[PDB]
RNA sequence: CCGGCGCGCG
């Protein structure tokens, strides 16, 4: 009853990137 | 989405992420190098150069101060000047882009929104067949272009093919097919039936077809419908390609690939338009199916569709944009022309174009909506929706009637419970939970796939578009029978070629394993959905978006799993972006460093949605706790501990009360008033506006005549009501004067609450006066109360009517008091078993300190497996607590309770538990009304429309005829006459009945008689009302 | 029928709104209210007492 | 700008082999892992938050016994999950561990032994 | 104080 939601555990997807750092990242919005 | 159910949002994130990477550069292509009319001045774009760069305003600054959430496009130009054969690059600026959030929405004017997908006829050709008057069956087949031309083929009595364009204009194959140039003796030969097309060769026809351009004035006159003889030019060829060629002969990429296959072509795939023999091999088909040969289309066939996410919708709004772009400049360079002028490149374009219809696009389009932030959960679901209406699609009056009905290809893709309630019934559609969206516009679900022993199948899952879903054995049983045979010849239940089937496992291709395969989010998150009845499912999805987050929150007893990924996709709690440890946590912040990178992450407090429901957020770590990357950090609204959380979990009878839960009415206890169980906070939003009349600007101050300080006490020296201050119904928030009458700024009825955020903010812009806008945010704590609506997970809705003392409730035989008490008489009607499953495990949960997360159909590992699971669970929480009355060997699941009026038991066990019980939007201090008199319309001068208003209430015609039933003939005059419209009889009867001294008869038309006279005198007509003495047989004209 | 001694009305000196903050304290307005309406008394006497805490 | 999900690096027999003869620092910890093994993920997680508490204080790195079978053959390796605990000190002598043990074991580990 | 569009409730 008092369990704490692991988002990194087997049955969840990847992190969720920032929209922005995620386009920045491959290189598609200059600073 | 192999191995894991996917992130909610991922289709909008991919969908707008596929935009930037491809939707700019194919569509900053196709932008014409303008030159003027002289040649001398060329102007281009480098569309290799382009760029966007990130928002100066930051997200929250966007929205704080009504803004938008945009980044600039800076691509670069060549302007050519041959008079001095010189050539001037520069960076100039096209537009802003909006840019879509992590959790998938935009922000327009400080406005959340989001762009929802759309159906529509997927392009190519379609077989379908439709009998006439006289019942003969006339066969057609249809070419469907990129932008939704229809090119309908269609076999007439007679035999004779035309291809039909509108309603009246009808064209034959033969000018046709000779307009583009295909010679009348290739048609021939390439057909089965050379026969069928001679033979309706008339003589005049012939000549026409014998040379091209004949053909195509013929052509034109037939589709124009001209009278007169056009002559060829090529103005008139280019007039026509574009509204002919350019809107009903261009497949594209998914038209030529459908075509392709229906018509059985081996054409590259590169060719995107529409060639002449697709033409002729339809009319083979055409003519071929009639003679038995092959099978019509299914319209309504999820092969036979597409779906536009945002990256379609974004990047068509840019064709618009560039294209008004270009008219800017034409006229742009054409006045510095005749200036012979020297402009920049920046100055001969403005960002007017792009700004302005993404602007617009958000504003005005019907597939971009207003985020729905009642609780997280309608957060997420709104951004799934799938709609048929929209430009393009069809309307609800359009719709056809086999559409709204569930085809067998939407099983995985489309949700067969969640749809819209009304006359869009059937037509807004929802996403499965591990749908996807493909390359082709078609919805893929995963199924696993099993083969043969030499076959590597390095991933067995694999992604199934509806056009080959037909075409598998896909099974969703399991291999849990042995007899003594072999597992192989075991029968289960299997689909293909939409129909179900019972065959052995070695005959089955494809497994349907995953459990919340075919149900959308608001379905996937009913514990027990297998014993509720489907129609309640649908209503159990609604209300579950009108659940009001609490002020304090706390998980499900019972749940599915799902809660968590509905947490965490949703935004609403703090996940860590960089993994480290916790230094300091408190309400307004939460300081998280890790390898050298120290970050500080604000919390909301206390923040308005668009629903008037509070936004809060609570630290969920402690300092000194190491944190991984994606793992949570702090619980907002109607979340705990990484969990949506929505209700509370009170203790429940099903019995009937002395007719307080008569039909579906709900008696509570006082536990859950002064407990706070169900209290919520409600926070609005008063806006007022400052503009600049002709006698002046309006002022705002704390000085305002013909007021009382009682009214004004609130207020600041500015004018404004002070932050922190307690309002009532009446009290003043903004003091205006218009010059000076009063025009200030009060609290409506019911408002009555707590001042907490003011926002003296101006808008800068380019006048000598700026628009000063002031906000003031109110909020009030609502308790549970008489005439509010509660709901379970399962479609069990119900409106309190009774409050009673602790002491009155029925009791336990461990002496405590129930919460609640149903009416037991809801369930047979309304068919949802699953609540009782859900009570009973709830009790035993809160008992042994267990939460219980089921997958649902959890009858595929045994027969009963619900009805084990809490007998089970229930008599181990009887055993351990030693409470012998949560499992009665007797009855299971009943309990004999007490009345807590009298002391003695009730004559039968009563089903009793603990659910999980939501508090929804739909309450009382936002539906009663009430109305003496007051503001009418200006035209038909009957009283306004709406609460807010202070309107009154409509007596329409069917009211109209239940008076005339009852005979009642002076209560019917009176609500047509001087309570709604008769102007001079509404002032007389405020008078008499504060004097109280008899009202007559009005004896003359009301104000909307007398308005419909005029409109017929409009008309040149007269109508006049004469009175016949039945005395003396005077006519007497009535006024009117 | 049986009667209870509890707190029922706290003053505050600079809080615009007990739906504020305070620098240095962790808790808000709000949660110390709430945690103020947890407090079990005991008293056989009536009448509005006042009492503080400073 | 965005941060990677995971910092367990997986290392060949080769680039190991160069780790462990070159100079160490702080504590290395190697762990033998397969992904058809069901334990191994509970390790990996395990392993994950290990390397979030040792920021630089440790080096946690991983080696797949479907790709250095041999490799983990030599090593003594007789299942899996399979930690190894490798001194700085050259003198001193690694520690293996069998089996899913706590983290606070490999905390103790790392503190008082490596 | 006027109409369209979108979303809802019974």
């Amino acid at each position: 009853p008092d369990a704490v939601m692991d988002f990194r555990g087997p049955d969840f997807h990847e992190p969720t990137p920032n929209m922005l750092s995620y386009l920045k990242e491959n290189c598609k919005v200059i600073s | 989405g192999t191995s894991t159910i996917p992130g909610f949002n991922q289709i909008q994130f991919e969908g707008f992420y596929r935009f930037i990477d491809q939707g700019l550069i194919e569509e900053l292509s196709k932008f014409p190098k303008i030159e003027d009319i002289d040649h001398e001045i060329e102007f281009q774009l480098f569309v290799e150069t382009y760029q966007l760069v990130e928002p100066l305003i930051k997200e929250r600054d966007a929205v704080y101060e009504s803004l938008t959430y945009s980044s600039e496009l800076y691509v670069s130009a060549g302007l050519i000047w041959k008079t001095n054969r010189n050539m001037q690059e520069q960076r100039i600026f096209i537009g802003n882009i909006p840019l879509m959030n992590s959790l998938g929405t935009f922000i327009v004017n400080g406005i959340y929104r989001v762009v929802i997908n759309q159906i529509l006829q997927s392009p190519g050709i379609y077989y379908q067949s439709e009998l006439d008057h006289n019942g003969i069956s006339v066969y057609t087949g249809t070419i469907i272009s990129d932008w939704g031309g229809r090119l309908e083929l269609e076999i007439d009595k007679k035999a004779r093919i035309w291809a039909r364009v509108s309603r009246k204009q009808k064209i034959s194959i033969l000018v046709l097919s000779s307009a583009m140039g295909s010679n009348l003796r290739e048609i021939l030969e390439n057909v089965c039936y050379p026969e069928i097309f001679l033979s309706f060769l008339t003589d005049k026809e012939k000549k026409k077809i014998g040379s091209k351009e004949n053909a195509i004035l013929e052509f034109y006159q037939q589709f124009s419908c001209v009278g007169g003889d056009p002559i060829f030019s090529e103005s008139l060829c280019k007039e026509l390609q574009k509204k002919f060629f350019h809107q009903r002969c261009e497949l594209g990429r998914i038209g030529r690939r459908n075509i392709n296959w229906r018509l059985n072509l081996n054409i590259p795939q590169n060719n995107i338009f529409l060639l002449p023999r697709d033409i002729l091999a339809a009319a083979d088909h055409l003519i071929g199916m009639k003679f038995g040969m092959g099978t019509l289309d299914d319209m309504n066939h999820l092969k036979n569709k597409r779906i536009r996410s945002v990256a379609d919708l974004l990047q068509d709004q840019l064709g618009l944009a560039l294209a008004r772009l270009e008219n800017v400049v034409k006229g742009t360079i054409g006045g510095a022309i005749r200036h012979k002028l020297i402009p920049t490149p920046q100055n001969l374009v403005t960002s007017t174009p792009l700004t302005t219809t993404y602007e617009s696009f958000f504003g005005l389009h019907p597939l971009s909506q207003v985020l729905d932030r009642t609780n997280p959960l309608t957060q997420i679901v709104h951004g799934r929706k799938l709609s048929y209406l929209g430009p393009g699609g069809l309307t609800g009056r359009t719709a056809n009637f086999r559409i709204r009905d569930i085809h067998p290809s939407h099983y995985g893709r489309i949700c067969p419970i969640d749809t819209s309630e009304g006359i869009n019934v059937g037509l807004i559609g929802s996403l499965s939970i591990h749908a996807r969206i493909g390359d082709w516009g078609s919805l893929e679900s995963p199924f696993y796939e099993l083969v043969e022993k030499s076959k590597k199948a390095q991933i067995r899952m694999l992604f199934l578009s509806p056009s080959q879903d037909e075409y598998y054995m896909i099974a969703a049983g399991n291999s849990l029978a042995l007899n003594r045979g072999i597992q192989e010849e075991q029968v289960v239940p299997a689909r293909y070629r939409q129909e179900f089937l019972t065959i052995a496992w070695e005959e089955v291709h494809l497994r349907s394993i995953f459990p919340f395969q075919y149900f959308s989010i608001g379905a996937s998150l009913i514990p027990f959905i297998e014993h509720n009845d489907a129609n309640r499912a649908l209503m159990s999805s609604n209300m579950q978006r009108q659940a009001v987050p609490l002020s304090r929150s706390e998980k499900c007893i019972v749940g599915t799993g799902l809660e968590r990924q509905v947490a965490l996709d949703s935004g609403v709690p703090a996940i860590a972006e960089h993994e480290g440890k916790i230094l300091y946590t408190d309400t307004e912040k939460i300081i998280l460093s890790g390898n050298e990178n120290t970050l500080s992450i604000p919390l909301i407090m206390y923040q308005r949605s668009n629903k008037n429901t509070c936004m809060h957020q609570k630290p969920q770590v402690r300092r000194g706790k190491c944190i991984k990357k994606g793992q949570i950090l702090a619980d907002g609204a109607a979340t705990v501990g990484g969990e949506l959380a929505l209700g509370k979990n009170v203790l429940v009878a099903y019995m009937p009360w002395e007719g307080y839960n008569f039909e579906d009415a709900v008696l509570i206890s006082e536990c859950l008033v002064y407990g706070d169980i169900y209290t919520s906070f409600h926070i609005r939003k008063y806006e007022i506006q400052t503009h600049v009349t002709t006698q002046g600007p309006e002022r705002i101050t704390k000085e305002i005549p013909h007021l009382e300080g009682r009214l004004l006490r609130n207020l600041d020296k500015n004018g404004i009501v002070m932050l922190g201050s307690w309002v009532e119904t009446g009290d003043i928030l903004v003091g205006k004067l218009t010059p000076s009458k009063e025009t200030c700024l009060k609290l409506p009825i019911g408002g009555r609450g707590r001042v907490i955020d003011v926002r003296w903010v101006q808008k800068k812009g380019g006048s000598s006066y700026n628009p000063e806008i002031i906000r003031v945010y109110i909020s009030q704590k609502r308790e549970i109360k008489v005439g509010d609506k509660v709901a379970g997970r399962h479609g069990n809705k119900g409106i309190i009517s009774k409050i009673l003392p602790r002491q009155d409730m029925p009791y336990l035989q461990d002496g405590r008091p129930v919460d609640m008490v149903f009416n037991p008489l809801g369930v047979p009607s309304r068919m949802n078993v699953g609540q009782i499953f859900e009570c009973s495990l709830g009790l035993a949960g809160s008992l042994l300190d267990r939460h219980y997360r089921i997958a649902p159909f959890d009858e595929r590992y045994e027969q009963e497996a619900s009805r084990k699971l809490v007998f089970s669970e229930l008599y181990e929480a009887s055993k351990q607590t030693a409470n012998p009355w949560v499992f009665e060997p007797e009855y299971p699941g009943k309990s004999r309770i007490f009345d807590g009026r009298t002391g003695d038991p009730f004559e039968q066990p009563v089903i009793i538990g603990k659910p999980y019980i939501l508090k929804l939007i739909h309450q009382v201090d936002d539906k009663i009304h009430g109305r003496s008199s007051g503001h009418y319309a200006l035209v038909t001068q009957q009283p306004l429309r709406g609460r807010s208003k202070q309107g009154g209430q409509r007596v329409g015609e069917m009211e109209v005829w239940a008076l005339e039933g009852f005979g009642v003939a002076h209560i019917l005059q009176e609500m047509l006459t001087y309570k709604s419209d008769h102007i001079r009889a509404r002032q007389e009867v405020l008078g008499t009945t504060i004097i109280g001294g008899t009202i007559p008869k009005p004896e003359d038309a009301p104000e909307s008689f007398r308005l419909l006279v005029r409109e017929l005198r409009s008309l040149a007509l007269e109508l006049n009302h004469f009175l016949v003495s039945e005395k003396n047989f005077q006519i007497n004209r009535k006024e009117v | 029928e049986i009667e209870g001694t509890c707190i029922t009305r706290a003053k505050f000196e600079n809080i615009p709104h007990d739906y504020s903050n305070i620098v240095g304290i962790q808790e808000s307005v709000h949660e110390i209210l709430m945690n103020l309406n947890e407090i079990v008394l005991k008293s056989n006497l009536y009448g509005t007492r006042n009492a503080l805490i400073c | 700008f965005v941060r990677e999900d995971y910092l367990v690096r997986k290392l060949s027999a080769q680039e190991l082999q160069d780790l462990v003869k070159g100079e160490r620092k702080v504590p290395l910890i190697v762990d033998f892992y397969a992904t058809w093994c069901g334990p191994c993920i509970l390790m990996a997680q395990e392993l994950e938050m290990l390397a979030v508490e040792y920021e630089s204080n440790a080096m946690i790195v991983k080696v797949d016994t479907d790709d250095e079978y041999e490799f983990a053959r030599d090593m003594q390796v007789r299942g899996l999950p399979t930690l190894f605990f490798i001194s700085p000190d050259p003198s001193k002598d690694a520690i293996r561990t069998e089996g899913l043990i706590p983290l606070q074991m490999m905390r103790d580990i790392i503190d008082n032994d490596m």
